[PDB]
């Protein structure tokens, strides 16, 4: 009996697991509730349980470990862990942990970790054997992460086209700046699916804050990876508590020598989150934005990096831009400079109903000299030299023409000649 | 507590007659007095309650002099390699911390030496105010007669003294 | 041991010696000038007689 | 302070862990009665309307 | 208004309130052999809502608290003894004082 | 046992040091608490330790000794020092001092100054012998700080274009005005490459203020030189803190009568968080920028001049344009006609992938007369007079292949007869 087997089987299961177990009518509680009350009736025959989730450091000194189920929330199936495990194990936020745990005893109401088995996918033999995060030297991507599938499918001209406009690299820093309703979520499903496809090695999680319930239910079942999301039906206490989860959870990975690449959407939900869960500093300017309520982005963003020991921290975030409020520009403004690789969305070319709505010129990459080759390097020249004389629109409708005629990218570069 | 010291610093009717600077000076004196009355030894003490960082944190000052009378607050003039002097003069330590500044004694001792000392900066500001004015003619009403001295008013509680 | 063996020392020999920093010396010089008499004198009557 | 031992996992790693799963159960259930006692002498009580 | 067990007992002077602590209550082990007041109970009789500003400022400047009654509890004149244990209840809700 | 011993080696020394010295893991620590639990161990064994770093005034009397590895900020390291050791020695904000530490003692947190050995690379008796930063002389620049390596690289282009565009000397005042993405970084480090090759007796120093972490981690082991930044993973609070750092540290310098450069990227982040930092005063202009906002950065820009009894104070500091916000304008507005050197790159000539993208007419110093001898004055303005009636682009590219063909300029002043 595992906690993650009936952390992601659907509700349907669940009711008719404990129909047959002989139960109240467990239609009456909340997910989390079915599962509590089948592990403590399953204890309640007799069973030692396992269990895993991801940790979180409260101020009282005990931990927290939660599940995706909650999106990294408190629930009832949150297994409490004492500060001194934390301690001698050398336990802190982000560290995925899976081992023998137990229902609350008598009197208590939240289950208990015994034996440790599993940190972050390792031996809890060598988990205290960690490199802290900032520590690390950062460098710049050198690995390519190509992001073409070679299938040439209708839709996978969205994904060439970025290795035509912005290259990608473990440990990038990407920003998506487009203006609502121009195909950001299209661009994020296909990035999602491409990474999956052809890197099933690096671990993939997606960021979704202040979204609607139907892309989220979409996204988790549309790309290969588990995902973490946060609607509106919550407040931004939720979406910060689940912002430290997913960051801490990516740093304790990469600690750990693994690539993990983020995709959040969207970051201006997040600033306006960050910005009114910070209390008021007396240091307003224009937009409404206090000058400290930037310091959480500012942290999450700068949390991407390139190791050099082993790993990297991908971080792509998209950035809403024309929405009539000057508060969401300046927030855009603060990540004008930040980022050393942008991908920009003009809502000129979505208009007519062209994808991808990909402005060139505007976009690039800093120093991406080093992630590809040399003959890569000079037909990318050769290619921005011949579409920037022409406008934005029509003529990424002669890049997606010339994307078209072509299976991958190879043939096009020949053919460029 | 700290909040209790700036509910009062807040809650004094004369404030900027008497700024949070020279409140905190005041009480600085009274927790001083206080520390030294409990103790049946004599030491200065130096408070600094950290009027907006922080709360209070005693200490103990030497009064660096080549005596030896109640060494609490005796330290020659040269001893300075060990514990990271280095001076000639004016060498006071850190040592005690944390002392007590809400029990029944230091409660009295704080409020006398406060009545005391905004009574003393109020009188001595409504005095110099008027000390630019040195060789002028003013107003005012008396306040009170005797076979001594007059009292008079020259407003705004502006205390003068007039000798027989 | 004595205390004669010790009024008969100036304070600057004793910052010197190991584990007296603040505490112990505070002690020392509390409990022992608290008495009337100080740390550090010059005199030659020592020890009468032993 | 330094529990922390791991060799020829077989059998001591099983003692070792029963031993330190005794302890902490030991020290939260200690724990578990020290908070009881704080939360009891810590109510306050009725006296009169 | 409800009752209070502070210190400030005006109408009196230190020596009858020397026994007093910070609190209001007599020291454990403070001596009394004549009528002393052994813990300040005060009642407000007339207007309510004193502010705490001018409540902090009375026990500084400005005149006697004036709506107390000095109805404290003081031991009988016959009586003496040095006092030994203290107890205090409070209801759920009231202030805990810092004795208690 | 030195504090700057264990300030430069990287952290994976310190961990098989403390490893070696049977420490309980340190690699749970911070950098500042490996610092600070070896020396706390070594001092345990009976050593009396020594140290160094830069001073930093506090409002309450006392002092505190900051190192680069902390980018002189707070830390658990820092070296306590008391205000009567300031009144004695003449102690002030940027006086660099190294002598005799202690550990904190018992009940203290930070390392005690027990005696002072070198004040400014001087000795502590002739520190009190010192002239202040405005009682100055200031004068223009008299000597000339060539940048040309002779070596003829292919990158050392960029480094020739400056002796021929706007000529550089010891206190000048220089100003990058550039959009992003035309070539600032690599321009700076060529720079920083070229002073230190070939004036290696003045000391060198960069700022950083709201970078990328991976641009900050190649340039301090790309310049022979030692380096303070500041990434945008702090608040503004931080970037002020370390620019009294800098400023002080270069005044105290040339206070004790040494040539000091410094090379600041980019003055818009810092008037940004100098304008976030700074209260209110109700005078606000065009953009959001407080009327008093722009004080410190007048300031710490005005604090760049020439020095006659001895030393001097460069500062290159570069502002960034074009950014879409009229904000960033208004700070280069005042910053227009107050400095007498300018580099101005066009983003027009940096498009078609040729550096250095540097705009020649549009560039230049004022008197620059007494930087140059006659000679060299006549063939600048007859190479102004050439270029003149041409464009900036090609006209860039004209004088980036008469470089090219010439080893060093002699050869190309000669050819230009
Ligand atoms: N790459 C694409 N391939 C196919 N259809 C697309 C693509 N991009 C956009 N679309 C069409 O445009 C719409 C995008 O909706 P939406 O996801 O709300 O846009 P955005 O994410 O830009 O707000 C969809 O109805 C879809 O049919
Ligand atoms: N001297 C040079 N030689 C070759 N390429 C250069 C040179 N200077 C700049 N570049 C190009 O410019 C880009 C520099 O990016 P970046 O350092 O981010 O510019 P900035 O710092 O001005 O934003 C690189 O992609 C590089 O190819
Ligand atoms: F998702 Be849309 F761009 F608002
Ligand atoms: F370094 Be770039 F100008 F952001
Ligand atoms: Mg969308
Ligand atoms: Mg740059």
């Amino acid at each position: 009996m595992n906690l993650t087997e009936l952390k992601n089987t659907p509700v349907s299961e669940l009711i008719t697991l404990g129909e047959n177990m002989g139960l109240e009518n467990l239609a009456r509680m909340r997910k989390q509730d079915i599962i509590f009350a089948i592990l403590k009736q399953h204890a309640k025959s007799g069973e030692d349980i396992f269990g895993d989730g991801v940790l979180e450091i409260l101020q009282d000194g005990f931990g927290f470990l939660r599940s995706a189920d909650s999106s990294y929330l408190a629930g009832p199936d949150d297994i409490y862990v004492s500060p001194s495990q934390i301690r001698r194990f050398n336990l802190r936020t982000g560290d995925t942990i899976s081992g023998k745990i137990r229902p609350p005893k008598e009197g208590e109401r939240y289950f208990a970790l015994l034996k440790v088995n599993e940190v972050n996918f390792d031996k809890p033999e060598n988990a205290r054997n960690k490199i802290l995060f900032e520590n690390l030297t950062p460098l710049h991507a050198n690995s390519r992460l190509r992001m073409e599938r070679g299938n040439g499918s209708t839709e996978d001209l969205t994904a060439r086209v970025l290795d035509l406009a912005s290259p990608i690299g473990r440990g990038q820093r990407g920003l998506i700046v487009a203006p609502p309703k121009a195909g950001k979520t299209m661009l994020l499903q296909n990035i999602a699916q491409s990474i999956a496809y052809n890197h099933p090695d690096c671990v993939l999680m997606v960021l979704l804050i202040d979204e609607r319930p139907e892309e989220v239910t979409e996204m988790q079942r549309l790309v290969k990876g588990e995902v973490v999301a946060s609607t509106f039906d919550e407040p931004a206490s939720r979406h910060v508590q689940v912002a430290e989860m997913v960051i801490e959870k990516a740093k304790r990975l990469v600690e750990h020598k693994k690539d993990v690449i983020i995709l959040l959407d969207s970051i201006t939900r997040l600033a306006r989150a960050y910005n009114t869960v910070v209390p008021a500093s007396g240091k307003v300017l224009t937009g409404g934005v206090d000058a400290n309520a930037l310091h959480r982005p500012k942290r999450f963003f700068g949390a991407a990096r390139n190791v050099e020991e082993g790993g990297s921290l991908t971080i792509i975030a998209t950035a809403l831009i024309d929405t009539g409020s000057k508060m969401d520009e300046v927030i855009y403004e603060e990540f004008k400079g930040t980022g050393n690789m942008e991908l920009h969305l003009s809502r000129k070319i979505a208009e007519k109903r062209v994808f991808p709505a990909i402005d060139y010129n505007r976009s690039g990459t800093r120093k991406e000299e080093l992630l590809t080759t040399q003959e890569e390097l000079q037909k990318m020249w050769i290619l921005r030299k011949i579409i920037h004389p022409m406008g934005e629109i029509d003529a990424m409708e002669f890049l997606i023409n010339k994307l078209a005629m072509t299976k991958t990218n190879d043939d096009f570069f020949e053919m460029m000649k | 507590m700290n909040k209790e010291i700036l509910a009062v610093v807040e809650a004094v009717s004369n404030e900027k007659a008497l700024p949070r600077e020279k409140i905190f000076e005041a009480l600085e004196s009274a927790l001083a007095t206080a520390t030294k009355k409990k103790y049946e030894q004599e030491i200065d003490v130096r408070v600094q309650i950290d009027r907006k960082s922080g709360d209070f944190d005693t200490f103990r000052r030497w009064l660096v002099v080549d005596e030896v009378t109640q060494p609490t607050k005796e330290i020659t003039l040269e001893a300075a390699r060990y514990e990271d002097e280095s001076l000639n003069l004016g060498d006071y330590v850190e040592d005690q911390i944390e002392s007590v500044t809400f029990d029944r004694i230091t409660t009295q001792t704080a409020k006398q030496v406060i009545v005391q000392k905004v009574r003393e900066a109020e009188r001595a500001m409504v005095v110099d105010q008027f000390r630019e004015h040195e060789g002028e003619i003013i107003t005012g009403v008396v306040k009170k007669v005797n076979r001594d001295n007059i009292s008079l008013d020259l407003g705004n509680n502006a205390e003068a003294v007039i000798l027989r | 041991h004595y205390i004669g063996d010790l009024v008969q020392r100036t304070e600057v020999e004793l910052l010197k010696t190991p584990n007296l920093g603040k505490k112990s010396l505070t002690e020392i010089k509390d409990v022992l000038a608290s008495r009337g008499l100080s740390l550090g004198m010059r005199l030659e009557n020592w020890p009468p007689a032993s | 302070r330094w529990l922390e031992l791991g060799l020829t996992d077989e059998e001591k790693q099983n003692q070792l862990e029963q031993l330190a799963e005794q302890y902490d159960e030991l020290k939260h259930e200690f724990e578990k009665k020290l908070e009881a006692k704080r939360r009891k002498i810590t109510q306050g009580d009725d006296l009169a309307p | 208004g409800p009752e209070e067990i502070t210190a400030d007992i005006p109408n009196v002077g230190e020596a009858a309130l020397s026994k007093l602590d910070e609190s209001g209550i007599v020291y454990i082990g403070a001596e009394v052999t004549g009528g002393d007041i052994l813990v300040g109970k005060v009642t407000p009789k007339g207007e309510t809502q004193l502010t705490p500003e001018e409540k902090l400022l009375r026990a500084i400047f400005g005149e006697k608290a004036s709506d107390v009654k000095d109805s404290s509890l003081r031991v009988p004149n016959g009586v003496s003894g040095t006092v030994i244990d203290v107890q205090v209840f409070t209801r759920d809700g009231v202030e805990k004082d810092k004795r208690a």
